[PDB]
RNA sequence: CACAGGUGGUCAGGUAGAGAAUACCAAGGCGCUUGAGAGAACUCGGGUGAAGGAACUAGGCAAAAUGGUGCCGUAACUUC
RNA sequence: AAUUCCUUGUCGGGUAAGUUCCGACCUGCACGAAUGGCGUAAUGAUGGCCAGGCUGUCUCCACCCGAGACUCAGUGAAAUU
RNA sequence: GAUGUCGGCUCAUCACAUCCUGGGGCUGAAGUAGGUCCCAAGGGUAUGGCUGUUCGCCAUUUAAAGUGGUACGCGAGCUGG
RNA sequence: GGACCGGAGUGGACGCAUCACUGGUGUUCGGGUUGUCAUGCCAAUGGCACUGCCCGGUAGCUAAAUGCGGAAGAGAUAAGUGCUGAAAGCAUCUAAGCACGAAACUUGCCCCGAGAUGAGUUCUCCCUGACCCUUUAAGGGUCCUGAAGGAACGUUGAAGACGACGACGUUGAUAGGCCGGGUGUGUAAGCGCAGCGAUGCGUUGAGCUAACCGGUACUAAUGAACCGUGAGGCUUAACCUU
């Protein structure tokens, strides 16, 4: 979030457990980010069974952090941790099939919008 | 032509006409009068001079009261001058409390800051700190190396170093106007400003690049 | 660090001329008493402000 | 610096300033004149007066209270029977200070401070 | 309107909900569906109390799908709707906020009433 | 040096504890001969540092963290 | 390799990426069996590497407190020139 | 009759035989580029792996990841690998 | 695959301002809680063990917060583009002439700045002195007589290392206290009831309270005294018919 080179839990059905971000998307000579960044990700905790393979690397979007979110009126949304969605390193996108605990309006943008067609909580 | 006088006196967040919050700066702004207006032979073009506050006079000294006596006996609290130019602006008290601001988008609000001891110096700078470990010697927020070597023999002059506050004028520029009210003093600006609840400043009209 | 070479007299004299004794701006006097003090403090004869005081 | 965070350092922690105050307030209402240098009866009048207040309202958790300030069993009897009844009238300003410049050939700020409504007998020579 | 108190106080709710600590609570407030408004609602247990002028605001706590979730709400805020009292427990300290951390009297309580 | 140093042998209390450990505390002893202010950045030491979690640095060194009793439970490998 | 030249050698593993590390390799740098060879448990204020806990070491520098800094009275030196 | 370290940290500052940014010529300049080239010194300018490390090799991000001067820029400032 | 000037929205890097918001911190606030001592005892309260420990926290400070600024327009100009045009009866962007033209420059934006001794300029305020000796755009002595203002002191500050800077000192709300409000904390003590008792329940949405904020003369801000005064050197010009 603040820091870089971290580990995030998985918040679809893509695989298991936690994943490791390499780098924050968009900007240059940055370190910060949050909710509405991209990310690029690594696979360490997953099951090589699922939809992802052990060290593989793709982008992803962060959608629970637990400094919250604040700018949708000026007060806390907070979660009990930090959760990513699974994207395609090339094209974005979801690569998930399912999508489980809450969102966000940022989660609403046209490049991760296909997962959250159920429209989960706080979309 | 001129400037507003006001005063910082509290600072808040309120609700926009959706509902959600935005910040704001509220500031006491007092009613414009003019002491003479001078000759073509000060500033170069003609010049106006101008109060707002008054106090009880007590320790206003007589070179003072008789200026103020000249000015239909005000009894006045600061003393502030500006170029003027195509404008006729009175010679006595215009009374004008927020409405050379009331219809203006922006304005470019000098603040006068608030006091804070040792401002001038290390937090001022944004040094990067030192360790407490990793054998580092003497040294937590300090600068390390402040120059270059033998051959220029001298510190760099205007270099970064060690000072009072002692408090600074500061102009941020730009504050957009979200509510007025007539002879009640209220001028509301977005955001913050300049100086503490108490702190003085001046208002002026939008003119960035 | 150390001096390379022993300054004047002028120096030291330079440094000091900043410095003076009693800087008071005269005495106060005591109406009451005739007395001379510092002001806004009491006098020897226990009188300020119009009446003695601070005596045990 | 230290700007709208009113208060006196000088010296140790807050346990050490209560431990001193404590004492001189017990000095105060024992004498009920004081000899004691500036900063510290300037200070002393912010921690005295807000206990001679309490003495103004009888109770036994009120006087259960007051063993913050005076552990002694006849101040406690002193307080709420006669330190507060006295002052029962007045707006506050139970003390009052009375400044005597420096210690002779020194700095050290020196004044008095004495409770206001007390039998009169230092109308009499400083020296 | 006076530049002191009565610039605020005109921003103010007259009629706010009596919920207070250890309060489990449902709160109606405004999501922004789109182009046009519409009303949600969240339901937890009240961690924070609310008295802090026009910026009052209080914290709810819960769980949405195994994941743990709060929301702080704005209290004089058009976007905060109503609040409705579903159970009263008593939790004694003013902030929760430790709550994220111990499970003490957390899903078991005694009815406060008050 | 009226030096934050060194110096063989000896005896013991309440709460507490396994105890000559250890905190408060009794008896008894100490109040460390510059004195009084100030309330500065900074610096050394000390408490707290949101989110991340060694990314820092030669090196998690240092610091934090861990930290007890009883019972249950306990691996590689082994000279058993 | 506390031995290897060239060299950050060549391949496997950990990692997004490993001059290091750990495993494997060499028609063998100047390896070689009491200035002992190989190997195992327990031990080490032990050299190098790794996982977890937890942490202001850090991204990035924020607040609070003791002592010194600062003011004044008394006593008032030094290395050095 | 004193020369106490490079690479690094902190703090930087200057140059052009200009890294990027502004304008402009040429092209084997269709557009988009890429190559080339003139004028131009106000501002801006990475991150991570292995190494004591600049350099190197390697991965990632970006606008690009760039060259030279300054008791080898800087300990009466920091590390002492 | 794929356009520029211009316009609109927005991210990153960098700087600035503030403490309202969302967090942090908060040894001088409230509560919870461990060992132990004290107050004759119980109850309770106070001392001590890192601020004993834990959590919330007013005031203040502060980014991980929030708001704001990052160059428009105009002028001059380099490369260059361009018109008119010669030495060279012609041609050519250059020679004379002359248009357009960059992030550098000047102006425009921010801050300091008249000790800018080469001290700009305006406005307000105040003072009307003299004797004697001599050296006389002069110096000395002595006496009569003080203004504007400055200084000192107090109460002290969102001004501060010291100095400097701000408000108030009866032309009193300047500081402390008081009274009231408010933020914060979280239902006290005593009593009564319930229980064998730990402990609960009722009065009780209690009790306690700091730095914020309105009022308030209860407390604290004295007579002064001192420095500074006497209408301000010489000359030329203009103007006042002096």
């Amino acid at each position: 979030m603040i820091q870089e080179q971290t580990m995030l839990n998985v918040a679809d059905n893509s695989g298991a457990r936690r994943v490791m971000c390499i780098k924050v998307l968009g900007g240059s000579h940055r370190r910060y980010a949050g909710v509405g960044d991209i990310i690029k990700i690594t696979i360490k905790e997953a099951i090589p069974r699922g939809k992802v393979k052990k060290g593989d690397v793709l982008k992803a979007v962060v959608v629970r952090t637990k400094k919250g979110v604040r700018r949708p009126d000026g007060s806390v949304i907070r979660f009990d941790g930090n959760a990513c969605v699974l994207l395609n390193n090339n094209s974005e996108q979801p690569i998930g099939t399912r999508i489980f605990g809450p969102v966000t309006r940022e989660l609403r943008s046209e490049k991760f919008m296909k997962i959250i067609s159920l429209a989960p909580e706080v979309l | 032509m001129i400037g507003l006088v006001g005063k910082k006196v509290g600072m808040t967040r309120i609700f926009t006409e959706d509902g959600v919050s935005i910040p704001v700066t509220v500031i006491e702004v007092e009613a414009n009068r003019v002491t003479q207006v001078k000759d073509l032979a000060n500033d170069g073009y003609r010049a106006i001079q101008v109060t707002t506050g008054a106090k009880k006079a007590n320790r206003v000294t007589k070179p003072e009261a008789g200026h103020f006596a000249k000015a239909g006996v005000e009894a006045g609290r600061g003393l502030w001058e500006f170029r003027l130019a195509e404008g006729e602006e009175f010679t006595v008290g215009q009374s004008i409390s927020v409405e050379l601001f009331a219809d203006v988008k922006k304005v470019d609000v000098t603040g006068t800051s608030k006091g804070k001891g040792f401002a001038g110096t290390v937090k001022r700078w944004n040094f990067r700190t030192q360790d407490a470990t990793h054998g580092n010697s003497l040294s937590h927020r300090v600068p390390g190396s402040i120059g270059q070597n033998q051959t220029p023999g001298k510190v760099f002059k205007g270099k970064k170093m060690a000072g009072q506050m002692g408090n600074e004028r500061v102009t941020v520029q730009s504050l957009d106007v979200v509510r007025v009210d007539a002879e009640r003093n209220l001028l509301l600006v977005k955001g913050a400003v300049p100086g503490a609840t108490g702190s003085d400043l001046i208002v002026k009209p939008a003119v960035k690049a | 660090a150390v001096q390379q070479n022993k300054p004047t007299r002028s120096k030291r004299g330079m440094r000091r001329s900043h410095d003076a004794l009693t800087a008071v701006t005269s005495l106060s006097v005591d109406k009451t008493s005739g007395e001379k003090h510092l002001r806004h403090h009491i006098t020897a004869d226990g009188y300020y402000r119009g009446r003695k005081v601070i005596a045990k | 610096m230290r700007h709208r965070k009113s208060g006196r350092q000088l010296n140790r922690n807050s346990s050490h300033r209560q431990a001193m105050f404590r004492n001189m307030a017990g000095s105060l209402v024992r004498h009920e004149i004081i000899k004691t240098t500036l900063p510290k009866a300037k200070e002393l009048r912010r921690v005295v007066e807000p206990l001679i207040t309490l003495a103004k309202t009888d109770s036994v958790a009120n006087r259960r209270l007051a063993f913050a300030r005076t552990r002694d069993n006849e101040i406690v009897a002193k307080l709420f029977n006669e330190l507060g009844p006295r002052f029962a009238s007045r707006a506050g300003g139970y003390t009052r200070i009375l400044k005597c410049g420096f210690r002779a050939g020194d700095n050290a700020p020196m004044a008095y401070i004495e409770l206001v409504d007390r039998s009169e007998k230092a109308e009499a020579a400083a020296e | 309107s006076n530049i002191i108190k009565q610039l605020e106080q005109e921003q103010m709710k007259q009629d706010v909900p009596s919920f207070r600590p250890g309060d489990t609570v449902e709160v109606k407030v405004w999501v922004v569906e789109g182009s046009k408004k519409r009303l949600q609602a969240f339901e937890g247990v009240v961690i924070a109390i609310r008295n802090r002028g026009l910026h009052s605001a209080f914290t709810v706590r819960k769980i949405s799908n195994g994941e743990g979730v709060e929301r702080v709400f704005q209290t004089h805020s058009p976007v905060v709707d109503s609040i409705s009292v579903k159970r009263r427990g008593a939790v004694r300290k003013a902030k929760l906020y430790y709550l994220r951390e111990r499970t003490g009297k957390a899903a078991r309580i005694k009815e406060r009433l008050n």
